[PDB]
């Protein structure tokens, strides 16, 4: 209250106030299922190049 | 620079005077109570109900 | 079509007559008038850059704005509650009607 | 239902001061002075 | 989509085809988890509806606090008590709480 107000001393009443109070921040990345793969298999290890 | 601080500006100006504005039609419609009220009450005695 | 200030009326005016009730009505009408509104409040921050550590890292330029626009919502909201205590909270006591 | 403040974009609506109840309450003396006492008891007891 | 939030266990039926929820205002509320097939609805992780009840600093620096519209129990959810100054989880729990 003292800071959101910008002074040092607070009146009576009820105020208010912002929200200063931080809290860590973990992240998550989500993502569909791996589907769909190339032919890769059949290019690389192919009978004949 | 001196474009963004001129709309900043102005804009905190322009918020000033219509704060100025409303509070002046508060004011306009205590100072008409007011003086109705010493109209109907110093000026006479008022049978209005409190 | 062109609207009817309404129905035509003559009154029989002469300087030594006058009309006179004979009978009468106890009318009760209702008349509504408006209180207070609903005590909005607006988180300005969370309106503007609603959980954005940038934003409102940026919004933080524009220094007190947002400030006076809670402080104009708060003083709406004290002045309806203000409205409604001089409307009604006019009786010094509680009466109740005797059986 | 049975955390709003959060769930629209920052706009809450307070509730007023005086409940339905009390508002109701108020109404009821003022109808209860005024049948019972006409218009002394709002200029004193 | 990307965003800041807390996700939490919904209680809406998405249809087999929608993937992201939205409110009124173009932003996003509810998700599908890509891989399971679940919906989960993103509340913001801020609190700006706090009320600080205080007698003037000159007589006393006891304060109270008043949430708005919340229970008592989901206080020290709401507000993330676990990851505040201990001497905020004061103003969170106890046995001074009213509803
Ligand atoms: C004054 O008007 C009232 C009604 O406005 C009259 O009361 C009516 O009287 C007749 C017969 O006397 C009854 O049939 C009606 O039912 C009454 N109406 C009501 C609403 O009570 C009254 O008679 C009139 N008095 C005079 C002197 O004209
Ligand atoms: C995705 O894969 C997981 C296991 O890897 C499985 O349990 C889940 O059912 C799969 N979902 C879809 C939509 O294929
Ligand atoms: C080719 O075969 C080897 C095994 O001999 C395997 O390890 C490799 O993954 C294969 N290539 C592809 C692209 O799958
Ligand atoms: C708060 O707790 C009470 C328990 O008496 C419950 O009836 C009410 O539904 C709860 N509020 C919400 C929003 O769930």
């Amino acid at each position: 209250t003292k800071c959101t107000l910008k002074s040092f001393t607070v009146e009576k009443g009820i105020y208010q106030t912002s929200n200063f109070r931080v809290q860590p921040t973990e992240s998550i990345v989500r993502f569909p299922n791996i589907t769909n793969l190339c032919p890769f298999g059949e290019v690389f290890n192919a009978t004949r190049f | 620079q001196i474009d963004r601080l001129i709309t900043g500006r102005l804009q905190s100006l322009q918020t000033y005077v219509t704060q100025q504005l409303i509070r002046a039609a508060e004011i306009r419609a205590s100072a008409n109570l007011a003086a109705t009220k010493m109209s109907e009450c110093v000026l006479g005695q008022s049978k209005r109900v409190d | 079509y062109t609207m009817s200030l309404g129905a035509e009326n003559s009154v029989a005016y002469s300087n030594n007559s006058i009309a006179i009730p004979t009978n009468f009505t106890i009318s009760v009408t209702t008349e509504i008038l408006p209180v207070s509104m609903t005590k909005t409040s607006v988180d300005c921050t969370m309106y503007i850059c609603g959980d954005s550590t940038e934003c409102s890292n940026l919004l933080l330029q524009y220094g007190s704005f947002c400030t006076q626009l809670n402080r104009a919502l708060t003083g709406i909201a004290v002045e309806q509650d203000k409205n409604t205590q001089e409307v009604f909270a006019q009786v010094k006591q509680i009466y109740k009607t005797p059986p | 239902i049975a955390i709003c403040a959060q769930k629209f974009n920052g706009l809450t609506v307070l509730p007023p001061l005086l409940t339905d109840e009390m508002i109701a309450q108020y109404t009821s003396a003022l109808l209860a002075g005024t049948i019972t006492s006409g218009w002394t008891f709002g200029a004193g007891a | 989509l990307t965003g800041t939030g807390v996700l939490t266990e919904s209680n809406k039926k998405f249809l087999p085809f929608q993937q992201f929820g939205r409110d009124i205002a173009d932003t996003t509320d509810a998700v599908r988890d890509p891989q399971t097939l679940e919906i989960l609805d993103i509340t913001p992780c801020s609190f700006g509806g706090v009320s600080v009840i205080t007698p003037g600093t000159n007589t006393s620096n006891q304060v109270a606090v008043l949430y708005q519209d919340v229970n008592c129990t989901e206080v020290p959810v709401a507000i993330h008590a676990d990851q505040l100054t201990p001497t905020w989880r004061v103003y969170s729990t106890g046995s001074n709480v009213f509803q």
